[PDB]
């Protein structure tokens, strides 16, 4: 029983690692699409709206 | 090409490189849960951190 | 009678035990030993331009 106490806090700690891990590279993956839009260009629409 | 990484790429590679982790962390949970006193002795040490 | 068997069964399962820590080193060191065998070479041999 002590031996599974340990195996489950270590699973508690992992687990916050691990989300940490997972959620902040992906938002810096995808964070860098999100700013890597069209350049606001000197120029007309090609297509005027 | 080579020139850069595409964001698909890297996304995909990152994910398998965090679920390889998460793989290498389950197994270790799992040597850490398992143990029996037939086969391994108390580490105090390790008992007394967690 | 099951206190002996049990015994015997543990000593079966330290053996294996045993043979899975020996194997766990022999692998991880044939992983890093191809991975270096199989690129090491030409990576030395490109840097050396
Ligand atoms: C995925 C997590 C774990 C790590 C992220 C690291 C960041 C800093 C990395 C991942 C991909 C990288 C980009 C990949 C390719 C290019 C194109 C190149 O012409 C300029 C640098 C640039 C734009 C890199 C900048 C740094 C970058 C954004
Ligand atoms: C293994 C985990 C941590 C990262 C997974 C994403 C990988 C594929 C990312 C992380 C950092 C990235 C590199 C960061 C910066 C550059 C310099 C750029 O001029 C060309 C692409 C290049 C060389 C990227 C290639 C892709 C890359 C190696």
């Amino acid at each position: 029983s002590d031996w599974v106490r340990m195996g489950n806090a270590l699973d508690n700690i992992c687990f916050w690692a691990a989300l940490v891990l997972f959620s902040v590279g992906s938002s810096l993956i995808f964070l860098g699409a999100y700013f890597n839009r069209v350049p606001d260009l000197p120029y007309a629409p090609c297509i005027q709206p | 090409t080579s020139l850069s990484v595409p964001l698909l790429g890297r996304f995909l590679i990152f994910v398998m490189v965090v679920a390889t982790l998460i793989v290498m962390n389950c197994v270790i949970v799992l040597n850490v849960s398992q143990r029996t006193p037939t086969t391994h002795a108390m580490s105090p040490r390790l008992r007394h951190v967690l | 009678s099951d206190q002996e068997s049990n015994n015997a069964a543990a000593e079966w399962k330290y053996v294996a035990m045993v043979m899975d820590h020996i194997l766990l080193g022999v692998f991880m060191l044939v992983c890093i030993i191809g991975t270096l065998a199989v690129f090491a070479g030409r990576l030395i041999e490109l840097n050396q331009q």
